[PDB]
């Protein structure tokens, strides 16, 4: 799915 | 005469899907006399023209420093596409061209364990928290710490280092004050990659 870090969306499948 | 140096985004910008990569081409030894530089630049051997001209700057070194940026897509940089940039400039007898793109080969996932600080360690006053991160290509990377979703900034981490299965690995030191993981916090290693899911990866660190 998504992947988040300290809030930034990072990619997402 | 004037060189020209082209450079790829910065790892960051690619991986994340809010940031923005572009190419970078630097002319340098720019002359007073002949400032005006051609750019064409080309993708996969198309030329393309949405590269804008960074403003010029005078290197009190009687140069001048002129640089085209180029926008690139997240996926087009990925997918191993070259981007050439042709410089033409009058003191040149023939136009400069270069040609970037990702390192070429499998991109491999990272393995990433948190390792704790030695039991003979906590006679000081700060221990160390070590994060392996091994077994990855290519060696574009981005390694950061935090704790309780907060951000840990006294850390370092090593280059990456070319291991014996062409593969590479890194190591980062964060450093804590000895009560803190006495305390019993949990502290996290963000690792970021192309070849891991979603760009992203964290491990946990807790006594
Ligand atoms: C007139 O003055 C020009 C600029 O001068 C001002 O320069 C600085 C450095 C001060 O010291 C002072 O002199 C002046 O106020 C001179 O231009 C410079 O020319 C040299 C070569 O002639 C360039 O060196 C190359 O550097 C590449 C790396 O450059 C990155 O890192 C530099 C610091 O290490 C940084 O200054 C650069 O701007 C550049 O930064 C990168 O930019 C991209 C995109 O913008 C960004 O994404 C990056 O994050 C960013 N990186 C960093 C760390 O910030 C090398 O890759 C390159 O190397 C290869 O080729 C060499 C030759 O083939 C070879 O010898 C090497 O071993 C290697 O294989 C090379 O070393 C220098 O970058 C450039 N400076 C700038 C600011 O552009 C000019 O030479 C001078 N003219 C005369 C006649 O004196």
């Amino acid at each position: 799915d998504c992947a988040w870090h300290l809030g930034e969306l990072f990619w997402c499948t | 005469g004037p060189s020209v140096f082209l450079f790829p985004p910065k790892p960051k910008d690619t991986l994340m899907i809010s940031r923005t990569p572009e190419v970078t081409c630097v002319v340098v030894d720019v002359s007073h006399e002949d400032p005006e530089v051609k750019f064409n630049w080309y993708v996969d051997g198309v030329e393309v023209h949405n590269a804008k001209t960074k403003p010029r700057e005078e290197q009190y070194n009687s140069t001048y420093r002129v640089v085209s940026v180029l926008t690139v897509l997240h996926q087009d940089w990925l997918n191993g596409k070259e981007y050439k940039c042709k410089v033409s400039n009058k003191a040149l007898p023939a136009p400069i061209e270069k040609t970037i793109s990702k390192a070429k080969g499998q991109p491999r996932e990272p393995q990433v364990y948190t390792l704790p600080p030695s039991r003979e360690e906590m006679t000081k006053n700060q221990v160390s928290l070590t994060c392996l991160v091994k077994g990855f290509y290519p060696s574009d990377i981005a390694v950061e710490w935090e704790s309780n979703g907060q951000p840990e900034n006294n850390y370092k981490t090593t280059p990456p280092v070319l291991d014996s299965d062409g593969s590479f690995f890194l190591y980062s030191k964060l450093t804590v004050d000895k009560s803190r993981w006495q305390q019993g916090n949990v502290f996290s290693c963000s690792v970021m990659h192309e070849a891991l899911h979603n760009h992203y990866t964290q491990k946990s660190l807790s006594l």
